[PDB]
């Protein structure tokens, strides 16, 4: 895979602001998920369209 | 008649004359900066129980992501850094890395590349020459602390001449028993335990009586211009790793116990001022080699 | 990079017309060639890896100031992208383009009395590939036809059968042979998919791979950086 | 003193230095993969009473449809595979196939050109030198199993020095009758039938008593990094076919009975680690050559 | 008078008496099956340019998803397999694998530890003894093909007795020149180049004429019960790998050039029926070792 | 595994009541107890890893036929999960419970001449951890009370200061002391820390981690007993009750 | 024949076989991490004027809030760290700390106790034996820099055998005056000041001329696998503190000047490989002990 080229002006003088921090899901994950699991499972079942 | 000299000061081999331009210096400084990021990312990855911090740092360092079923050694950046370290040590070592690779690698970071921002103190004591009379035996042992043991048999008041060179800044002399020491054509002062000397003052004469061997312990301090990122602990550790891996196993070269003896021996040779500039760049490269090699450990006993 | 990217005889000859001799030579002392050395390849082996330094490695090496040293530097530039260190060539020859040195009598350089067998041995023709061999023979033919030594070029090809099979099909004086030539001489080029960022065992192989990997980035980001220096300056 | 050496270790000719880059290694891996599909498709064609599977396989390998009147050479891939094999053997080979052909053939399949992801054991016995005193006659026969026959006509017992090189990992040393063998500057042990030795730990001395000859059989194993798809059964068959077909008929070269003798002889040169990688790539090419030629005989 | 015997048949060391139960055989069979998937998945991963098939197969073998920096070696299954291989070879081996680990590993796949489903042919020539008269010299060389060179210096023709044992099924004899051979107390036939013998028939007598030496080449075929997954090519490679890695360096053990010589030597010993059963399990375990180590290379040169 | 998961004294003593002595015997040949061996640990080193075999391990080892060996095999079962190979023990002894062997006179075993210092050296005590040492002291106390050598138990405790501090406090004949004990004696259990599948160097450590990882699998298996979710399905005998009492006591 | 050995290499005492499992290794790594934050909290206390950063870090370390009434000791973590260090040094030291407490303390942080992800360079010089003839006197002094003084009083020159062990990677020899050193069965080289040796190659012969004494200075480098959080400067400081605090005071043990001498001495035992793993964990614990005791001195 390769990215598509921009306009010629943007290649010669173009600049872009980017953030390299990817983050982590551990703070949300790291908990006693015993009671919140049932509520999350109900939302999970509803995500996929039901016959 | 008899002459004695320090072991580490004898026959300093020439250093490499390659990879000393501004672009090559920027490459070494980039390697040190990115190797440091590798060490911190490994610590973060260990604490976070994830490979995300290490992958980002390795990808920046090696232009490739870490690969499964394939040892991670550092890619082309590691290959270029290892070969230039070999080239810095001796002229006999070849020049293998092309200029295109260095310019590509030097553009990864935004380092200054200055090699004269700061200073460092080196503790190797240079004893260039100790001249002794016919019935006196003199022995020089040590590099960080030189122990000179002198015995006089017969007659009396043998005169021993000390030549510490001209590069060292200050030299401190300590004796087992108080002794007399003064410069050339100067009166001898009362015997005392310790002396503070400037090596540029001139040759130093020490009076040695009969019997009762007198041992003089000498410590020296020398200042050399080094970058701000210079860290002597990392450089010395990198020096031992390079010696163990065999990067310095070149023909017609001299081997030293530490980077301190290496830089001092090259400084005391002829045209030693221009040798030191190459040695400092070798020190920064060995600093990067140490941090990179600890982050990625290939060798397993 | 630009010389190794040319894939046709027309493009290679056009590039040599626009390129001064300064680009062929280098100002870095390098090391003496023909030396058995041990290099570090930690990708594969823990032990050091033996190899022999050559003039076609892609890294500047010391060369003599005679006619042979200048010719060998030019051929190395064509086949490896980097030349040798010839001390104090002079401004008179540096301004001249590579083709005039090869195919003109106004340079003041006597390129006669040249032995192609000796030059080929020094350039390690046994180690270069088909494209590098083809480029070397192109330089030989241009030198031979300018000095009227077409017989010595044919004698050299007869002694070396493998080089005779892949000899270029052009005649230096005829333009029709240049335009209709279908040789492929591109050492580097933009590849379909990509190539892994991994090292190679040989000095020549690793240096050649470094040129291929950096060609893509060089292709995109060279026009502006070169223009900034080119502006407000007179060409040599 | 007399010196005896293995026949297959004498004068290893230089190997070629071309077609060892990443692009060329991918071409060899692609050739092996497509050759294997060619053999499989022919078997499927025989089973199902239809030529459809073979037509698809031959079309991909040769870039052309099979024809009844024309002959099945294998196309441009067959010519390139034969040419690279010639270049691998000796440095005097022409090495004519261009790069644009190599890249176009490596793009047919997507396989990495990694040649260091596995290993193989080669059972060839390197006997660099067997130093013998006067009156003692030493003969070395064989490569896979080296039988050393020694007898002394002198009055006293003699010392025979064995050197197995520094490349082989283990050497198992079996004698016809119990014999004593020890390293340099070590006490001699009691006579015993078999010995296990690491060739790295210096030369070895065997005490030869006066009387009947002592015949000692040697077996060695060496590990060399090879690709995953390496198959010693196929590689050895390809080595014989290429030798039979004249692919190795180049002036100023040596010839070997089998591929393992070739790879160990080149390993034991002045700088043998250079040639091992080139020899390994040659082995995979011979494996592809064997599979292709068996499917498409000429 | 003189007695000559094959080198590989002398003093077979005792084999292990542990991990020979039904549950242990299942653990060995499971390891071989999962190691085979490991090799196949790695080949498929290379073709499809994705590490998913290998990561999925390694997860079943090692019960863990590998990290990038940590070297992949096989985990507990590799550790158990390597130590169990050592225990089979000799009695002196520590045999330090718990039964809980064996039971858990055997439950990964639904396979049966049947070591008597099929057979294999082992071509090692057993020459228990060759008895010769005083003025004749006999030398025995080789194991896969034994070459017996006998020279008669005596005045008249001599009789040499061959004892091939009782385990082998078929022994084929060839000579440099046609020779005479017959069973004990039976007429001597005409000189022929080739004889086909049943080793159970009895000691065989060969007539050695005075003159040029006679060399008899011997080839044997023995059939031993092995599992249906047995592959002689893979077993031999695993035997060499185990020997090189140093798994067989135990005190007071005999070292053999091949698994062919190992299994035949233990067969030609007291209680050899029971020894062969243990050696067969070691063979399949060695087959698992070769496949697993080839897919997961650790040693570098 | 089941024995190593017992946390309280009540749970451990109850388990020793149900478990017959045959589970302490191994029926597997094993190897010699004390021997310097070279083992393979390829995850860390290429060179073989030196180690010394010991009686306290998860593997069978050869044990002496006398009453000393039988006592040692019981202790090794409690602290390591695997016993020793003592050949040809009568069927009467094998069907008896472990607690009956240690705390009853009906069995024909004579233990009056047992020396606690010798046993502690054979079942290496300098190598055990704190929980393993506590379990051993429970076995020593039960033997002392059955034999009347309660003084010999005290002299042994006074000769070793650390053992006296951690010695479990209960009366082998009173159940009220057992209930009041707050000691924790669980070698294996659910780990608060992160437990990986990597191997360990020592034989004891690698064997212990095999039991630790096995218990986690056994925790999530269908054989595990969940009190908070299936308490009504349990038999009345095995249900957790406050008035549960050992036989006698 | 006079045999001289290094003082620190003799009689290495057995090390503890406890607290080497995965859970215990995580406890030591947690202690190092939490002790590091405790030191840093002092600097973060200076940037502001409050003690909240220190109180916050102490509560995490000690599971209890600091109080002005009593001396800050360290809570349960301090007692566990102190006792675990004692068990590491000698096998006679009790394993007082329960595993339940260690598991609880290991859950404070999410570090992984991998102790084989880096390496360190150790500069102790192992001289196993120096063998000298009758007339010569040999004295070995020092560990970091071995000064071997040899004097020859006989009529002729003497040969002195040096054995540097089989563990050290490189050894550098520097003499007061040029001298000749060659390996056994190898020709003597010319006199040089400096020799670089690989100890695995074999014992070395040194020629001692008759006359003035010759002194050889030796420096060695050994690579030992250590955790990435290893800090040699911090480990050495903790070793001196533990020695002064009496953590190592136990019968039938050997005392060493530095952790460099301790780890090398254990490595050079009969089965020294298994000792090094425990010694490394002790160093990491000593590193945490130094950081914690400096923040909280008692």
């Amino acid at each position: 895979y390769r990215p598509r080229r921009f306009k010629e002006i943007e290649h010669t003088h173009g600049y872009v602001y980017r953030e390299l921090n990817q983050g982590s899901l551990l703070p949300l994950v790291d908990a006693n998920l015993k009671e919140s699991s049932s509520y999350y499972f109900k939302k999970l079942m509803s995500s996929i369209s039901n016959v | 008649a008899n002459r004695a000299t320090s072991a580490f000061l004898d026959n300093p081999h020439p250093v490499g004359v390659n990879y000393v331009d501004e672009g090559s210096r920027q490459f070494v400084a980039v390697a040190e900066l990115l190797a440091s990021k590798l060490i911190d990312s490994s610590r973060e990855s260990d604490e976070s129980n994830s490979d995300v911090p290490f992958v980002q740092a390795y990808s920046k360092f090696a232009d490739d992501n870490p690969r499964h079923l394939r040892v991670k050694t550092g890619g082309k950046m590691a290959n270029a850094l290892t070969n230039v370290i070999r080239s810095y040590y001796s002229i006999n070592a070849p020049a293998i890395v092309p200029q295109v690779e260095i310019d590509r690698l030097a553009s990864k970071a935004t380092v200054s590349g200055d090699m004269y921002n700061s200073y460092a103190i080196f503790n190797s004591v240079p004893i260039v020459e100790v001249l002794s009379p016919a019935r006196t035996t003199v022995s020089i042992v040590g590099s960080d602390r030189a122990d000179v043991t002198m015995l006089n048999t017969g007659a009396g008041a043998a005169n021993i001449t000390f030549n510490f060179g001209q590069i060292a800044e200050t030299v401190i002399l300590k004796g087992s028993v108080p002794f007399q020491l003064a410069r050339l054509n100067q009166p001898m002062p009362a015997a005392r335990f310790t002396y503070k000397l400037r090596p540029l003052d001139g040759p130093f004469i020490v009076v040695l009586p009969v019997g009762n061997p007198l041992v003089i312990s000498a410590t020296a301090a020398t200042r050399i211009q080094v970058p701000l990122a210079f860290n002597k602990a990392l450089v010395e550790s990198g020096f031992q790793t390079a010696m163990n891996d065999g990067l310095f196993d070149i023909q017609n070269v001299n081997y030293y116990s530490s980077f301190d003896e290496f830089i001092i021996s090259q400084y005391h040779a002829q045209d030693g001022i221009n040798r030191v500039s190459t040695c400092v760049i070798l020190g920064l490269a060995l600093q990067a080699y140490d941090q990179m090699r600890r982050a990625l450990p290939v060798r397993r006993v | 990079m630009d010389v190794l990217s040319k894939g046709s005889l027309k493009e290679l000859l056009a590039h040599l017309e626009k390129t001064p001799l300064e680009e062929a030579i280098s100002y870095r002392i390098g090391t003496v060639p023909y030396q058995n050395v041990l290099i570090s390849r930690n990708e594969y082996y823990n032990q050091l890896y033996p190899d022999t330094t050559s003039l076609i490695d892609g890294v500047s090496r010391e060369g003599q100031r005679n006619v042979n040293g200048l010719i060998m530097s030019i051929i190395s530039y064509v086949v490896s992208g980097s030349g040798h260190y010839i001390p104090n060539i002079g401004f008179m020859l540096l301004r001249r383009s590579i083709l005039d040195i090869l195919t003109k009598h106004d340079t003041g350089l006597v390129t006669n009395n040249l032995n192609y067998g000796i030059i080929a041995r020094n350039l390690t023709v046994s180690k270069m590939n088909c494209e590098q061999r083809k480029r070397m023979l192109i330089c030989f033919k241009l030198l031979a036809y300018k000095d009227g030594n077409q017989n010595d070029y044919e004698i050299y090809l007869n002694q070396n059968i493998p080089l005779k099979q892949i000899a270029p099909n052009f005649i230096p004086g005829d333009m029709r042979t240049v335009i209709h030539n279908q040789d492929q001489l591109a050492i580097v080029g933009i590849p379909a998919y990509r190539l892994t960022q991994s090292t190679e065992l040989s000095i020549r192989d690793d240096n050649a791979k470094s040129y291929k990997l950096g060609y893509v980035d060089w292709y995109n980001s060279n026009s502006f950086l070169r223009e900034r220096s080119e502006f407000n300056l007179i060409r040599l």
